[PDB]
Formats: structure tokens, sequence, C-alpha cells
């Protein structure tokens, strides 16, 4: 099959910048090259065809002109509703295939995260299962690494991670991870902490609690 | 006008299969190739085939042959997928889209609104809430964090407001996400004023349609 | 601008090939399907073959189905078509034509070439077989069964030329062509250079 | 498979003439849009209308299009003597394996003279050509405007279609137009019939010469 590499898997833009990310084939594929965008929870849209010739319905911002192996779309001009993924997709031979996509957001002033704990209740406890949840609120950029450590004991295999979509008022994210664990084996511990490296932090903060200890 | 309307969500068990259905109207049907794309949740996008409206002529990708089938009916305006034997790696979501006339060479001028299927061996079930109290120690910001945990339902999705929708601000319903046993679990927090704890009160109102299932769960220190 | 040069045509017998050639320019040939139409001479266009902008798309009239293939090079910018067992309703102006951009329900050629000739005829060189159309009265000569093109006829040697009007010529099933000339108001002055025959008739 | 067009059409400058097109119901009957090409002598095709009614750039507003059921139309205003040339209309046709489908054609005369009969002059065989067992009817189509003719032979009063080939209109020098039909025909059928009769068709009118053995 024919590869196609989109260069930035995320660009951060500006309502107004002149913004382009690139598409890369594995070889010659002539100008069989169209773009598509794809808004969250949203259909892909066709947005440049053959490279280069513009679709009636699209802003005259976008523009496409690669040729060759090297592609590129450019919105001269971001306005918000240029925030979705971006896709290039290759129709010179089958199977015909699309890059891995291009997102863009929205830049804004670097946000430190406000960090919270939560032991899990006493009434999901008498069921047999535990979960301790993190929670990271309004934060930029979306980059965050968040470490578990049980009694010390970095932990691993037992969190899930969730990040909800930039907010549309602030430009910030929100992450949550729940880690879990059977009730016997919460209760053979004592301290619960989650560790949270971000841009906005000068060192890494913690947030712990002792179990039972309120 | 153009327009593309697909089949609604499936959700189906492992073995068995479903016909996802791409309806078209607004233009000559026949003539014009209608291309088939596979998304999974938080991917990209991944091209499975393409059939000609009027003389069914298919084109298969290596990945989908055998697992996909195309049909259309000159007559209802219609193109067809058949997904057999199904995995939980099949579940994503499916377009179709209007391709070239003639030429499937060209561009996805008209794509459909998609179709999600689920395919897993979970039984539907609702919901448990938990509360995620805001902490003894709540001088963080001179802002407290509070929320519920909604764990353990299937399938997708669960609604979650606060106060019966008179808590909309500060509010962060997290995306579900897909435990090991096959349940969906999610997360609803809030931050509110420190100095509100004691007097204002606050619960979750949790939905899950598929199970018929309401729960309210009141959160306090 | 917009430029379609076909070349490749001539004179062929029946059951002969020919390979048809158009050099495109002014525009990008790759992101295009390009299409061959043809006009029999005194007739209208007729949709012979086209081709997608990768090639993996191909169509033919079902009359040229069996014995055309189309093919392109982006990289040299022409498209071709191969002709085998031509047959006699094969005559005609070979047109490249592209497919123009549009929103829906087919689109139009947007641009076409200038053609090239294709002569599917047999028959070789022929003298012409003159008779003479008996009778102001009517009165003139039958060039009958003859190739090629031309034949010229006068009257009384050049001298009388008041009245003569000299019909153009059919080409019949045979290949074969037949004109005649007439006058109002006598000796006709056939004459046929590619074989070499003068006749001169009475009537 | 064609779309039917007339064979003429004529209009005085500056007056208004439409050119009609109809088709199937696989082709502009289903739904397939209909195109228009202006082909001068020895030009190719060239784009005139395109999407039904659209005109690209160059052509002025007297040309316009449009198309209903399974019919098109092409309406020509404010007629000019250059205006004068073959159209084609052009659609898509789904029948078969799938084909674009052009139009037989139209020609169109812009009259700068007075509409003129064709006279017809017919000749039998010769006396010479019944020895060499030929027999060819010689049918003379010449002063006639438009240019445009159909050609009809007619034995006694039964018609002849073998053996009959028609050439083309050809512009004469006092600018009227000039053709000629041929009955190839054997000696044994040529005495066979009481007559043989040449009928030409110009417009509404019909001229019609007669030979007999």
């Amino acid at each position: 099959d024919i590869l196609l590499t989109q260069s930035p898997a995320i660009l951060s833009v500006s309502p107004g910048e002149r913004v382009s990310f690139s598409c890369r084939a594995s070889q010659n594929i002539d100008t069989h090259i169209h773009w598509y965008q794809q808004r969250t929870n949203g259909s892909p849209r066709l947005l440049i065809k053959y490279a280069s010739e513009s679709i009636s319905g699209i802003p005259s911002r976008f523009s496409g002109s690669g040729s060759g192996t090297d592609f590129t779309l450019t919105i001269n001009s971001v306005e918000s509703e240029d925030i979705a993924d971006y896709y290039c997709q290759q129709s010179n031979s089958w199977p015909f295939t699309f890059g891995s996509g291009t997102k863009l957001e929205i830049k804004r002033t670097v946000a430190a995260p406000s960090v919270f704990i939560f032991p899990p209740s006493d009434e999901q406890l008498k069921s047999g299962t535990a979960s301790v949840v993190c929670l990271l609120n309004n934060f930029y950029p979306r980059e965050a690494k968040v470490q578990w450590k049980v009694d010390n004991a970095l932990q691993s295999g037992n969190s899930q991670e969730s990040v909800t979509e930039q907010d549309s008022k602030d430009s910030t994210y929100s992450l949550s991870s729940t880690l879990t664990l059977s009730k016997a084996d919460y209760e053979k511990h004592k301290v619960y902490a989650c560790e949270v490296t971000h841009q906005g932090l000068s060192s890494p903060v913690t947030k712990s609690f002792n179990r039972g200890e309120c | 006008q153009v327009q593309i309307q697909q089949s609604g969500a499936e959700l189906m068990r492992p073995g068995a299969s479903v016909k996802l259905s791409c309806k078209a109207t607004g233009y000559t049907f026949t003539g014009y190739w209608i291309e088939w794309v596979k998304q999974r949740p938080g991917h990209g996008l991944e091209w499975i085939g393409e059939i000609l409206s009027g003389r069914g002529t298919t084109n298969y990708n290596e990945k989908f042959k055998g697992k996909a089938t195309f049909t259309a009916d000159t007559y209802s305006n219609t193109a067809y997928m058949q997904l057999s034997s199904l995995t939980t790696g099949d579940s994503a979501i499916y377009y179709c889209a209007r391709g070239g006339f003639l030429y499937g060479d060209g561009p996805f001028d008209y794509w459909g609104q998609g179709t999600t299927l689920t395919v897993s061996s979970a039984s539907t079930k609702g919901p448990s809430v938990f509360p995620l109290a805001p902490s003894s120690k709540s001088t963080s910001g001179g802002t407290a964090a509070l929320g519920c945990l909604v764990k353990d339902y299937f399938p997708e999705p669960v609604t979650v407001s606060w106060n019966s929708g008179a808590l909309t601000s500060g509010v962060h319903t997290f995306p579900a996400v897909l435990q090991s046993s096959g349940l969906y679990s999610l997360s609803s927090v809030v931050t509110v004023p420190s100095s509100s704890l004691g007097t204002q009160t606050y619960i979750c109102n949790v939905n899950h349609k598929p199970s018929n299932t309401k729960v309210d769960k009141r959160v306090e220190p | 601008e917009v430029q379609l040069v076909e070349s490749g045509g001539g004179l062929v017998k029946p059951g002969g090939s020919l390979r048809l050639s158009c050099a495109a320019s002014g525009f990008t040939f790759s992101s295009y399907s390009m299409n061959w139409v043809r006009q029999a001479p005194g007739k209208g266009l007729e949709w012979v073959s086209s081709i997608s902008s990768s090639s993996s798309y191909i169509y033919y009239a079902d009359s040229v189905k069996g014995r055309f293939t189309i093919s392109r090079d982006n990289a040299k910018n022409s498209l071709y078509l191969q002709m085998n067992s031509l047959r006699a309703e094969d005559t005609a102006v070979y047109y490249c034509a592209r497919l123009g951009y549009c929103s829906g329900g087919s689109c139009h050629f947007d641009y076409w070439g200038q053609g090239t000739l294709v002569t599917v005829s047999s028959a070789s060189t022929k003298g012409p077989s003159v008779f003479p159309l008996a009778p102001t009265a009517a009165l003139g000569c039958l060039v009958k069964d003859y190739f090629p093109e031309p034949v010229t006829v006068s009257w009384n040697s050049g001298a009388l030329t008041s009245g003569v009007h000299t019909f153009p010529a059919v080409l019949q099933s045979s290949g074969l062509y037949s004109l005649s000339s007439v006058v109002t108001v006598y000796i006709c002055n056939v004459n046929h250079k590619p074989s070499n025959t003068k006749v001169d008739k009475r009537v | 498979p064609v779309l039917t067009q007339p064979p003429s059409v004529s209009g005085a400058p500056g007056q208004r003439v439409t050119i009609s097109c109809t088709g199937s119901s696989s082709n502009i009957g289903a739904g397939y849009d209909v195109h228009w090409y202006q082909q001068l002598p020895g030009t190719a095709p060239k784009l005139l209308i395109y999407g039904n009614s659209n005109r690209p750039s160059g052509v002025p507003d007297r040309f316009s299009g449009s198309k209903s059921g399974t019919s098109a139309s092409l309406a020509i205003t404010g007629l000019q003597a250059e205006d004068e040339a073959d159209y084609y209309c052009q659609s898509y046709d789904s029948s078969l394996s799938g084909f674009y489908v052009f139009g037989t054609g139209t020609k169109l005369t812009v009259l700068g003279q007075p509409k003129a009969a064709p006279s017809v002059t017919l000749f039998p065989p010769s006396s010479e050509e019944l020895q060499a067992n030929k027999a060819t009817l010689v049918c003379l189509i010449s002063d006639f405007y438009p240019g445009a003719v159909t050609v009809a032979w007619k034995a006694d009063s039964s018609p002849v279609k073998a053996g009959v080939e028609t050439t083309t209109p050809s512009k004469q020098s006092n600018n009227k137009y000039a053709a000629s039909s041929y009955l190839s025909l054997t000696p044994e059928q040529w005495k066979s019939h009481r007559s043989y009769s040449c009928q030409v068709t110009h417009e509404g009118s019909t001229v019609e010469k007669t030979v007999a053995p």
C-alpha cells in the first residue's frame, strides 16, 4: 500500500494565523490527493480535490499546492470553525489510503493544573472494589503525566485516563486518572498519592491521602 | 439536494453479522461509486472499499476482503455493507460517501452521518454511581472539587446533569473508557466555591437509557 | 491555455492497426479524465473510450470494446488509443476531449483537440469510368467508380464555361468515388491524375 | 442510441430560434445533465452550454439552455452570421454498459438570402451503361437554401432502400447548396418497373422528378 504520513500530528493555531500542515507519500502519486476536514462528532468534509483544485462551498482560505510526494494544505487566516482534524487521501492506487491526520487546537497562555484526589466511597468499598480518582482541572497544554504511588510504590496497568475536549471558553483541558484496586488490596496499604508533572509546574505536585484517616 | 442517510447504531454480539445501509437521494443513483470508510474511536480514517451504484462492481481493501460485503439496489437508491464474523475489533464508526461518477479516482463528495457499531459480549447493565466527596481540606484555591463516579455500565452512553440542569458551569463530564471487564466507566466532576459546601446541596442526575436506569446521587463531605 | 494535439491517424486497410496519441499542455494533465470522441465524415459525434486520472477506471463503447485499448502516461502528458481489426465504419475524425469539472449529473467535455483523421477503405488506385448523360436542356457526363480524389472535368476543352455545374462526389460502399458534371445550354474532358487516365465523351 | 435533434433550423439575423433535443428514460429522463457543443465548419466541437443552462466564459448571453422531462432545448436570440454552425446536445445514458450519448446534430442557418426550393434534374442509365450490364440513376439537386435536403427513391409507388447513396449538401458559388443521389440498379430491374422517381425533401415542400424506360 501507499503510506501517507502527516508531519504535524498536533498543531496549535490562533485565530488569524497563517497555518499549514503536510502530507507525504511513500511513492510518486502525481496529483491524486484529496483533503478532508472532520470536526468533533462530525463526518469528514471534502476540502480540496486533486492536490490544489478548490471545492464549491468551502471558504477561500483553504488551498492545497503539493505534487509528487509532498503535499500541503494551508489556511491563510484561521477561524474558530477551522478547529478540526484534517486528513489527506490518495486515489492513485488501490487500496485508497488516508494520512494519520493532523489535529488543530487553540493556543493560549500556559496554565497549571488544579490537582485533586478522591478516595473510594465507603459504598463502593462494600461491593468489593475500590476506585481512587485523581483529577487535573483546566490546564494547558494537553501534555501531562500522572504517576500513581501506593505506599511509595509505583503502579502500572491498573489506571485509566480520560481527557475532555478543549473548552470553547478558556481553551483548557481536563484529565481524570482512575486507579482501580480490590477491596482487599485497598485496605492492605495506607498512603495513596497521584503525582502530576506539567509544563505549568516548576516541579511535580503530589496529592495524597491516608486510608481511613479522614 | 444531495442527502446520504445511513442506518442507526448497531449493538451486536461476537460471531454474528450486521447489514449497514446507506441511502442516497438527490441525484441520479446509477453511475456513482459509493465508498465505505472505517474509523475507530480516537483513530484515523481507513478505506474499506467501493461499489458502483448501477453495475455493482466492487473493489475491496486487502484488509477487509472476506469481512465486508458490498451490495446496492438501484431501485431503492441504497448501498449496503455486510460485516461478517463480528469481532470486538470491528467496533468503530462506519462512513459511506458518494465517490466519483464513473471514476472512483475522484474525491469523496458527499459523506453520510456515520453508523456506530459496537461489538461486545457484555450484557447491558445500569451503572453504579458513587460519590466523589469534596476533601475535608478544601481551601485548594478557595475552590472545592466534587463529582460522581459512574462505574460499570453497558452500552454507551450515559447523560450526567447536575442539580437537574441548574448546575452547568464548571462541570466536566469525562469521556467514557472501556474497563477490562468490558463495561464502561465515567466520571463527572465540578468545582464549586469552598464556602458553599455546608449551604449548597449537590446531586448528579445519571441517566442510562439503554438500561432504563436513572440514578440521583447526593455528594457531601 | 489548454491544448490537445492528436496524431497517429492515417490511411489503413480493413483489419489493420493504428495507435493515436494525444499531446496535452496548459493544464495539470494527471488531474483530469480523458476521452476519445469520433465523428464520421458528414455525421455526428460518437463517444469511443474514457480513462480516469489514475487509469484504474476505463470504459469503452460497445462497438469498439473488443478491439480498442485506451491508455495514458501522466509523465509524458499523453493519451493513447490502440485500435485493431479496423472496419470501414471506424472511418472518422478522432477527437481528444478533456472531462471538465462539474457539480454532478455527469460532466461535460470542456476542451477538444483539433482531431486526427482515420480512413479505413481498402480499394487501390482505379481509373474513372465515364458514361454520357443524354438530354434549355441539360446534359452531362458521369464519372463512375474511381480512386482517389480529385477528378477534374471541363467541357469543350475549357471553352464552354457558361452553365456548367460539376457536382461533388459520393463515396460508395466499395470505397470508390463517383461524381457527375452537368451543363445547361458536346464534349466533356474528364481527367484523373493519380491514375493518369484522360477520357473524352460525346453527348 | 442517440438524442434526437432536428436536421436543420433557420432564422433571420436578429431573430430567435430554438434547437430541440429529446432522449429516453435512461438518459435525460433519468436525471442526467445535458450539455451543448458548437462546431464550426472544419473545426472541433467547442463547449457552448454546460450543466443544462450554464454558459462558459466567452459565450454570449444570447445562448441559453433548458431541460425538462426527457427533453432539452437550446435557445438563441439576436441571430448573427457567426452563429452558423453545427450544434450538438449531449448527456449520459445508463443503458447498455453505460455511455455518453450525443445528439444527431443540427445545422443552424442564418438566413442571408430568401429560401430556395431545390431544382431536381434526374438522368437515366445511359445506353452505353446497359451494354456494360449496369444501370445508375443520377439525381442532381441544386439551388436550395438553407443547405439541407432528404432524398428518397420510388420504384413505381413502392420505395427503394437498397443501392441508394447520397452526398452531403455542398456550398455552391451563389451561396446556395447542391447535392446528388445515386441509385445503383440492374438492367433487368430498370426495365421490370414502369417508372422510377427521385423525391427530394426541403423543409416542407418536396420536388420530384421521374424517368421511364
